[PDB]
């Protein structure tokens, strides 16, 4: 059916690989392709266990892991010149991330009561405006269930719709005198740059990610 | 003692040993690892003074 | 700490290849005693 | 490889968990309201 | 030209460039420049009169651009050789028991000092 | 593209949620602790 | 169109394996040595032991 | 006509907002390698401060670019 | 009729504008933090809950605007 | 008519506009502030009356801007 | 309609004006901050100098904004 | 007709404009690597990732916007 | 389609406002330049291909702006 | 036709705004330049090859925005 369904299934397979082929017999020592995994570990591990740093930290590593690798592998993915449907499949990125909020929102009602809105009580201000502050803080803590997202979705659908509009300018560039046609290479360049900018900023993005709703998470856990 | 360093010398590994082995005659391994995860640690003090963080930020 | 208090625990940091002579020795390790006095009385030779 | 050690992600995901099934209820009408379009 | 005097024995008294490590981070000095007063950090320093350069490892001192210039430098001690790894080593030691045993001062500069030799 | 635009969102979503709850678990439960196994024993070696 | 930004892809996949490639190569070597390092030299170490 | 006209000019003046995102994002980032500079050290403190603070300054350029495709469509 | 309807989508998009003061603000408030803490350190504690205050107020501009704009296009 | 119904849904759009430089402005305050208290350590206590006076008329400005919008859209 | 059509949309231009004097108020105090924080004892003569900065910056503003009202009228 | 089409090239102008903002923002990054390097030369090597970072971020509202200006454009 | 064509040659003066951000971007990384090289004499060697990457990073974005202005007008 | 006459007469005019940003840039060299010199006299004959570079690169977007005007004037 859908690319998008296609493309689910290809990332499942890769994780897998990545955690049995890549590794010889259970090196102690490290293979070459699994030392990048080694070093992602460590710098999620030091990250949650920054911005939480719970007895729950290592507790939600997994989740900040799986939503590591999901956003970090869909934009490796959806770089291929015929594939296009992972995070430019927008309908599952936005939905996460409100998901994500939601499930932070709920844990604080849960955990702090109806005095949740006291984390959206800031702190102590001039009396006439104190209600003002928590509907203002509540707006704040709410533009982070979309900022998250649509941030994601933009950058990587954005990315692909560049190259390809300026891609098909320099087919029509070496489609125009012959003047054009020396320097039809000049065009080329350009998509070249673009092609690099736009994988490095997913990578980014994977990693922005999962820092941004590691932060989320330390609002609503402690109050205020 | 003559005995002790030939069973080293028997056991020696130095690019990869399966984990499992060394579980096999230690589940001490497991242990630590399942009582970690339970803890909401991934980080075992000692492991960063020589093997580090892996990390620039 | 004064401003040479500071420079001078350095100064004694750099004798810590060792290359130091007896003058450099002197200047980064000497006994000495401070003798507090009063408005009277004497706050005893505590360590300079 | 695989070779399980316990982890409590059923009521430690419970807040996160609710939130994904309570979205993925309303784009089952969602879906239906997006196929009249 | 340059003074760069010290107590137990005085080194010198503008030359071409000189290279410092000062509470403006690091400078360089060509020519003239700007009448200063700095602080002379801890530093491991370049002194160079035409392009032959001798190298100082400094306890901290003062720079202080004259406006007459004159280039007064005092430290307490300024060879970069002289310092220095066993050195480093031992700095290193005596850098971790400073911290236990005015403390967070002494410690401070014991690490300080620790960096920029490590730099030499 | 006709692949990015079905009414298909919540079969889409459906096969998009399965992945990450998998992931989840699998991650949670199998790779993650297996990485925490090279950390552990590189370190019992290390002791001894 | 896409035949241009395909030909695109090829050069970038060129570009990952002449500078990337070997550098993590060497990242990855460095890194490598010092695993081994570190677990030798602790077997080693458990050997003086018993030689003491 | 008129109103197909308004839509995709009404799309174009909301991209304008996301200009001053870009520039937030610049003096974070600007202020990161300052800070860095100047401390030495600040850096893991800052670092998180830095993301966070590009994240911000981006959210409210993302807002308009929403509106953008809201615009364009409608 | 036609115009009153351009008009309305047309508003909205003149009045998505104010959003990019708000995120020039953000930044500026978070470049002071970055600095005072860097030339510092230890000013962070008492700072950075300051800083949030600043933040919070900047912010809202956006919002604000964001509101006014929704109003426009929807309505 | 049709233009006047228009121009008000217009004009909303370019007050919104002026929000953009209270953003700014309010940032700037508290730029300075906290410049101001990471040299200090300790200026805050009489500095931050200060401080919210100054912050005051410079989110006003803002607000001028915002109650135009509501005045010409709601009527 | 004309004439009053220019006047609704003159209404919304006005806006414009105010916000350089919003920065402006701003800079005067965050100036008596700086200055202030630098000198400490400063305050009680410097005072007068930041408030005055203060109003007049915002002064300009308001003379955009009487413009407002009289476009506004007329 | 030719009022729609005359709009959608205007609209693809008017996008433009926002570019200007991203290329003065990689410059500032610049600046600021420059200022650093110069005050502490040894900063360098962990500096040169944050100043091509910053590089990127500021960018990329600029490219979207560009983006835009192309689905008006070329669309 | 007079309409259409007059759309492009106003259009093209619109994309062509892009420059001067671009304009102002070269500056801020030449003056950083003079100031550092000032503070350190010799630090200029390391800094000077710096200096000419951020120069040709944020002559890009300028250079954007100038490809949409002859995409309106030629394309 | 009058679309066409003014089209070109208006769009030479917004055409003619790029310059505005590369007049400040090449200001902001020179304020460095005067700034550097004080605090080294002895930078300026190594810095002014640099110096030009700077403004020459500069003032180029200005220079583009002056040619679409007069592409348009005298083509």
């Amino acid at each position: 059916l859908t690319t998008f369904s296609l493309y689910t299934i290809i990332v499942l397979l890769v994780i897998t690989s990545l955690y049995t082929l890549t590794n010889n017999n259970n090196k102690i020592i490290g293979s070459r392709w699994l030392i990048s995994q080694e070093a992602i570990y460590d710098t999620i591990m030091n990250m949650t266990k920054g911005q939480i740093g719970g007895k729950n930290w290592g507790l939600y590593f997994p989740m900040i892991f799986t939503l590591f690798m999901f956003i970090f592998i869909a934009n490796l993915i959806s770089m291929i010149p015929y594939s296009f449907a992972l995070s430019a499949h927008l309908v599952f990125i936005i939905s996460l991330s409100i998901v994500i909020w939601l499930g932070n929102t709920i844990l604080g009602l849960y955990k702090h009561g109806w005095v949740f809105f006291s984390l959206f009580v800031p702190a102590g201000t001039p009396l006439p405006l104190v209600p003002l502050l928590v509907i203002i803080e509540t707006l704040s803590y709410f533009a982070r269930a979309i900022s998250l997202g649509l941030r994601l979705g933009s950058n990587i659908l954005a990315g692909h719709l560049l190259m390809v509009i300026l891609a098909g300018l320099t087919f029509n560039f070496m489609l125009i005198n012959l003047f054009t046609l020396v320097f039809g290479f000049v065009p080329l360049a350009m998509i070249l740059a673009i092609m690099m900018l736009e994988f490095a900023i997913g990578i980014i993005q994977g990693y922005v990610w999962a820092i941004l709703t590691a932060s989320y998470l330390k609002d609503a856990v402690y109050l205020h | 003692l003559q005995s002790t360093l030939d069973n080293i010398q028997s056991a020696r590994p130095f690019d990869e040993l399966t984990v499992d082995d060394l579980t096999k005659i230690k589940p001490e391994i497991d242990a630590k690892v399942e009582e970690m995860v339970k803890k909401g640690k991934w980080d075992v003090p000692g492991y960063k003074d020589r093997f580090g963080n892996l990390n620039v930020m | 700490i004064s401003y040479a208090a500071y420079l001078n625990v350095a100064a004694q940091a750099i004798r810590s290849t060792e290359l130091q002579t007896a003058s450099v020795l002197n200047r980064s390790q000497t006994d000495a005693f401070y003798t507090q006095y009063k408005n009277a009385s004497e706050p005893t030779p505590i360590t300079k | 490889m695989l070779k399980r050690f316990p982890t409590p992600i059923l009521k430690v995901y419970w807040p996160f968990f609710v939130a994904g099934a309570a979205v993925y209820y309303g784009m089952s009408k969602a879906a239906d309201l997006s196929s009249n379009t | 030209k340059l003074q760069f005097a010290l107590p137990h024995e005085t080194l010198y008294s503008e030359v071409t460039q000189v290279n410092l490590p000062a509470k403006s981070g690091r400078i360089g000095v060509l020519a003239n420049h700007v009448p200063t007063v700095e602080q002379l950090l801890p530093g491991v320093v370049e002194v160079m009169e035409g392009s032959n350069s001798k190298k100082f490892f400094i306890s901290g001192g003062f720079a202080t651009v004259q406006p007459d210039s004159q280039l007064c430098v005092t430290a307490i001690e300024a060879p970069l050789e002289s310092f220095s790894e066993n050195i480093k080593n031992l700095l290193a030691e005596a850098k971790k028991n400073v911290s236990s045993s005015r403390e967070a001062a002494e410690a401070a500069i014991q690490v300080e000092v620790l960096e920029n030799l490590q730099s030499v | 593209m006709p692949q990015l635009v079905p009414f298909y969102f919540m079969n889409q979503l459906t096969y998009g949620f399965l992945l990450m709850i998998t992931l989840l678990i699998l991650f949670s439960q199998f790779f993650l602790p297996m990485i925490l196994r090279l950390y552990v024993s590189r370190l019992f070696i290390s002791k001894l | 169109d896409e035949s241009i930004l395909l030909l695109t892809f090829l050069g970038f996949t060129g570009l990952v394996a002449k500078y990337l490639a070997p550098a993590y190569k060497d990242f990855a070597d460095a890194r490598m040595k010092k695993v081994s390092d570190v677990l030798n030299a602790s077997r080693n170490k458990h050997v003086e032991a018993v030689k003491d | 006509q008129l109103v197909l006209a308004a839509k995709y000019i009404g799309a174009g003046i909301s991209t304008i907002g996301l200009l001053g995102a870009g520039i937030g994002i610049a003096i974070v980032f600007a202020a990161l390698i300052n800070g860095v500079s100047r401390n030495p050290s600040i850096k893991d403190t800052v670092f998180p401060m830095a993301i966070l603070g590009f994240a911000l300054s981006e959210a409210t350029g993302l807002f308009c670019l929403m509106v953008s495709f809201l615009l364009l469509f409608g």
